[PDB]
């Protein structure tokens, strides 16, 4: 993808989370557990379903349109209702098949930067206190338990609390 | 300790294409694309279609003697042709502005069959029971329901002069025809006069009509032909005919009512207890997708016609459940 | 110390929509929807516009008697027909190929009204003072002023005989009528031929008249018609009237010029001392901007018409001044 | 946004910065202020500028367009003209609503992008001799005075200069 | 020891657009616009060509003297009709529904030019050998190959009658004359009928004419007029003519064959020892691209044509070699 | 660039890579030469070549068309065929131009993007054992021949193998 999460350092899916696209896996003493990031998740539901809408609000509704008769005397006439017909068609064909393929790259992309996004966050909040060992983990150079796990989910992570022990195992 | 950041993987296996890559599997999708049809006929916004039978316009309009006739009003939300309309014109000639009628047709919701010139009361001094094998009915000689085919009456065909004023309130389709016999011994014998013609004038209609007598080809076993005239009189107005010969008079003329949104399709399909917003030759559609491929001619509210055969929008992620 | 990266606010309240999101509030943003006219009408490129009054095209053509004359050269950029046009044909009749008409007026850009046949010479046996109250002028029976019925003089109608050559360099545009009286009586009154007929010619140009008598209903208190036709005479070329009865002939004719980019609206906003390079039914447009929703009616060079209420394209960033 | 600057982790706008869309704000000794990045906010400028010409530019002008008029007897192409006239414009409203719209979405996380760009450059050059304090803040292990915080601006920040003095304070 | 990561560059000096920046030079980039043609007229999928040379369509149906007989029977994919095509109508007249006619030969693919009405054979009593100064040929008075100029004969023009059944199972194309004499003095001379009539009738056709006898502009060199008429035999019908006067007799007919992908172009580029799938009037395209700048008119499978000057995708990167 | 990368952080291309739109450039006592790097160039080229063929596949094969003749009183219907030729020609000039314009610019940014994940995939691996020194180089704590090299351009470079020695020189 365009932004190297989805498919990239993070390989694979979690088929384990079910209750939203993007979350955190959790791994300590009390345990273990998946946990979905519900407002990135929320505001990338509410921005899908804006999408999807404006495709179908910007595609007016179809009021009747049905074919026309000529005599053996307008052929010219019945062939540029055809031209007519046949070049609408041409255009809505061309219009609908491209829009869905282009908002369907950009929809890819959408949920690669949320992704990368919502791993900076934590990057930034533990910085030296936990280690990158690939694949979009972190190894805690302190005990972090599920208050301390929380507080990462969540933008509250505190980096002073545990520098000192940290810096310690980090030796 | 570890805490990962990830995303969302499962079963599904909706594909979707983008423009770098065909065939991505994703989490989640949306179709924007309509392709089921129920394959009936249905009434379109609680209004039940006009089916004309075995009738095509034409002969529904002449009144052709070989399809059932229908209740003296109608009103409608479309018209169904049957593909194979055997009957139409049942006497050989031309329909002038024949598919200009029909566009007049489809912004046409209801119609009103009544009386115009009464059989036994507005030709005294003709004869009224002409009757051809080209119109056949119950293997019977017959003619249209519709018109009345005006003859000699012994042996004098006095110049014939009648008027319609429109109190209905709405437009009067008035339908008659020219007969044109193929010799000059049967022109003499039907009508009396050679130098014959036919007078229709309204307030913004003025035609005169003459005769032009020559032997033709035989179709449907007739060397004679019938051409077929029609105007929309306005509410109000008056039509005068006049004639001393070759008139095909109207007999019963149609009180019309416009509407929005109908139209004239063709199909085999039957007739069933259902409603739709959005009907196709084919069958009618239940569907708030913005996309349909099944048919371009539509009535109702529909989905714009497409040629595409698959049309999915991702909501979801790239499915890597691996 | 410390140093920050950040981006400006502002206190803008221009929103803007996306694919993802609506009503985004932005530092700055430009709009590409025209919605704003003057409510005017305006010369376009300089040239003022030809306003027919109380006339349609029908009428200043013909020279209907109840509207102001023109002066006998004009030339201009778009015509204007007033809404309310009551003032056309005022004797009942059709006006053949009259859309066709229009279209050829729509690529005019001048006239020269011209005396073709001169009325005190050109018709030396014929009556020439024939009024209709149908066409009245102050109360007045009156007719066309480019036009003159010819009837009978001293009781005879003799078969006449006429003929122009272009020798304006340009198409020379030349209006006639043929007129049907309800009865012979009239006929030979008027006329003195019941046999008779019309013919007028051109290189290109060939048709010939005759009338159709027949009672019909009255229109403007007239039972008689009057059907009008035209032809457009090139340069050089020689057009030839021959008539022993009910021709409405030509007497002044219009010598035409080519232009591009005019065209024909209908509008009741009045004329002023302005000057555009967009004009609109409803008023002028003084605009750079690609697109409007002002009216889908256009002369000149004009944005292109949208059915869109808000068209913002976003070139700043969103506005976060908390 | 695609890139998680703007309303990211970079919350809030500067109204005190009025030349410039992107720029910095320091603190020393000898004060405070704001200074627009010249470079990238007028490059934003020429492609921006130049994104609304090209969407003015593909538009042609609309030349003289006016109806045509249809007797009686001429209701199927009458119906053919409206027709044409009906299903152009709706082509063209549908062309220029989804241009702005997906216009305007490009432009939002171009923006974006200058944001992230010119906060990462900074990043680089200052390594280990600053630390992250959120918010697109970094705070200085020695002391910077004007000169030293034009030359984080431009292009030409001296880390070996303060390399011995940042690893003292950093400890 | 270091490790670098980069990018490619190259000498190239492609350029492409972006929405937000111009003249940007690229690595790699893809031409869509195909500009390059022949400049020669091609067969089209191994069709050759029908080259009417110096006789436009009217000319070449009518028989005109001044072109190049073609062979019986020819098949083609396309029609080229030469620009300053000074061979058509040489009588002085009017084409009734040419326009139609053109299209109708947009979709036939061959021709067999047969007798329908031998000459020799069908008009024992009538008068063949008319000629015209205004058909010359090498000098000398001539007339359309394909009709026949029929007059009196020993003082008298007997009422004829022809008819022909259309045995070829194609649509038999019949193409007519009606003469107008400039006075009735020639009409007596030519046709010894002043009331004289032309029927012509088919199953699904039926018309009569009536000369109408004015003088006219002389228009080269005739006062009088020649009107051409058409019709289209259905495979099984029967055509029969009747008159007594100004009829201008067919001879030879057309047998046609319905094709697709056929047209008629405008060009004066010369046929050439070449194939190709796609045929401008400029030239030919051998090209897979999607897009052509060349001409909107195209034969065959071509690329779309649209009014840029360059459409250039670009594949690689920025190319920054410095 | 959206991403920073190309005419960014990495200032100018490589003439002498010639087999691959991306790579390396190595120094080490063994010596010194480019490398492309297949994996990343190849997907790139199978996805570009995806996009220049959905946009030709996109249009259709355009059949034969060609103009009509009218008489001389059909200026309407003439008038009609001109408007729908013309008013077809102005939506397919249009459709072309603005999809090759918003193609290109996706595919600059595509590269872009492809540049600067392949770098973060080398800093990833490489952590604290080289150091960055601008225009998108690393120089190494630690001695690394050829093999080292390689398991760099691959995916399977050993951290722990060379994290004591390059803790010395980095002191
Ligand atoms: C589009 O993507 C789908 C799903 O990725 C492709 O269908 C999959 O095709 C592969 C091989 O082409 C199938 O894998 C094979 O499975 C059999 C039985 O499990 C195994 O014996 C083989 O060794 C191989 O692993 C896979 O089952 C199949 N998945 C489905 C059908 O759901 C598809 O081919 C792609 N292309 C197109 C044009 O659709
Ligand atoms: C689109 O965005 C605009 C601006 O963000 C919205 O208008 C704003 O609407 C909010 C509430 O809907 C207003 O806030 C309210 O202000 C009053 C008085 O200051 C205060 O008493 C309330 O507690 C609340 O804070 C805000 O003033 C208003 N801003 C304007 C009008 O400039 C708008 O509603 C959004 N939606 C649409 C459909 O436009
Ligand atoms: C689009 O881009 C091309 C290539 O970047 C531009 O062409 C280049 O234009 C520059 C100056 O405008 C030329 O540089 C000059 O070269 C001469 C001789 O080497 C030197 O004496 C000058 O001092 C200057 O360096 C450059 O040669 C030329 N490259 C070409 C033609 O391949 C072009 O101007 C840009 N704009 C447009 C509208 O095309
Ligand atoms: C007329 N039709 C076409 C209508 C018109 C309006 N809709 S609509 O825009 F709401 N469609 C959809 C359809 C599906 C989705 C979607 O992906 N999920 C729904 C929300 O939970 C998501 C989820 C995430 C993680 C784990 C489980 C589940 C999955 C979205 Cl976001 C919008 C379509
Ligand atoms: C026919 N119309 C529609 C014309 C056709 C040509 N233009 S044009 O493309 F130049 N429009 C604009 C209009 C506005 C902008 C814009 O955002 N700023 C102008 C430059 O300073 C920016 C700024 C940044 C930071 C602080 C203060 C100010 C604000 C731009 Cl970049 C282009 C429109
Ligand atoms: C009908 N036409 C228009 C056809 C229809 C199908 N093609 S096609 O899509 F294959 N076109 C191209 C044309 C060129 C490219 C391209 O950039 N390189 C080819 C592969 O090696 C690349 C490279 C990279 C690094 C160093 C050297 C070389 C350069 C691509 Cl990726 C696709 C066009
Ligand atoms: C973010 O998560 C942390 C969990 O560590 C929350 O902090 C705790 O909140 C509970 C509320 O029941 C308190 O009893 C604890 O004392 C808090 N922990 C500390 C260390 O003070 C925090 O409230 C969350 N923030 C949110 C949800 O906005
Ligand atoms: C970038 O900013 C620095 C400011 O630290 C500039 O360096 C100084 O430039 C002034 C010019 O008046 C000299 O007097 C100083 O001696 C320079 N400082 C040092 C440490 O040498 C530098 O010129 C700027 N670069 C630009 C604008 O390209
Ligand atoms: C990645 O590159 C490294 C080069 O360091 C490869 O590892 C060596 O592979 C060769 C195979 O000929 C072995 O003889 C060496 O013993 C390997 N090195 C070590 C340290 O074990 C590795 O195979 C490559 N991986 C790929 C190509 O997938």
């Amino acid at each position: 993808g365009l932004f190297g999460a989805i498919a990239g350092f993070i390989e694979g899916g979690w088929t384990g989370m079910i209750d939203g696209w993007y979350g955190y896996h959790h791994q300590n003493e009390q345990g273990s557990g998946y946990a979905a990031d519900q407002k990135s998740t929320q505001n990338a539901i509410n921005g899908i379903t804006n999408k999807v809408n404006t495709v179908i609000e910007k595609m007016n509704i179809q009021f009747t349109a049905v074919g026309k008769e000529f005599n053996k005397l307008e052929k010219r006439m019945e062939n540029l209702n055809k031209k007519v017909d046949d070049g609408f068609l041409d255009i809505w064909t061309y219009n609908a098949e491209l829009l869905v393929l282009l908002e369907n790259e950009r929809t890819l992309d959408f949920h690669d930067s949320n992704v990368k996004n919502l791993y900076e966050k934590v990057k930034s909040q533990l910085k030296n206190n936990a280690k990158e060992i690939g694949n979009g983990c972190f190894e805690f150079y302190h005990k972090c338990d599920n208050e301390c796990m929380e507080s990462v989910r969540n933008g509250t992570y505190d980096y002073p609390k545990y520098s000192e022990e940290s810096k310690l195992n980090r030796e | 300790d570890t805490i990962c950041i990830g995303y969302h993987a499962n079963n599904s296996t909706d594909t979707v294409d983008t423009v770098l890559e065909k065939n991505v599997t994703v989490t989640h999708s949306v179709n924007l694309l309509e392709d089921s049809h129920n394959g009936k006929l249905c009434r379109l916004k609680g209004i039940a279609p006009l089916q004309l039978g075995k009738c095509n316009i034409a002969g529904w309009l002449l009144g052709n003697p070989e399809c059932d006739p229908l209740l003296p009003v109608r009103s409608w939300s479309y018209i169904v042709e049957t593909p194979n309309s055997e009957n139409g014109i049942c006497y050989p000639g031309d329909f002038i502005d024949y598919e200009e009628l029909r566009e007049q047709l489809s912004s046409v919701s209801s119609f009103e069959r009544f009386e115009i010139f009464p059989k036994e009361s507005s030709w005294p001094n003709h004869n009224t029971n002409g009757v051809t094998a080209a119109c056949s009915h119950e293997g019977k000689s017959s003619f249209y329901r519709n018109l009345l085919w005006l003859t000699e009456k012994e042996g004098s065909y006095p110049k014939l002069k009648n008027s319609y004023v429109n109190k209905k309130g709405k437009e009067v389709l008035v339908l008659w025809g020219i007969h044109h016999p193929p010799n000059s011994k049967e022109q003499q014998n039907l009508y009396q006069n050679e130098n014959a013609y036919v007078s229709v004038v309204t307030s913004n209609y003025n035609r005169r009509f003459t005769p032009e007598i020559a032997e033709r080809p035989k179709v449907r076993d007739q060397a004679g032909r019938m051409n077929y005239y029609w105007t929309l009189l306005k509410p109000g107005d008056t039509i005068i005919f006049e004639a001393n010969g070759n008139l095909i008079a109207p007999m019963y003329a149609f009180a019309l009512s416009r509407g929005f949104g109908s139209g004239i399709i063709t199909s085999n399909a039957s007739m069933h207890e259902c409603n739709t917003k959005c009907q196709t030759p084919l069958g009618a559609i239940n569907s708030s997708l913005p996309y349909q491929n099944i048919h371009p001619v539509t009535i109702g509210e529909c989905p714009k016609y497409v040629r595409s055969a698959k049309l999915r929008m991702v909501t979801g992620l790239r499915n890597i459940p691996s």
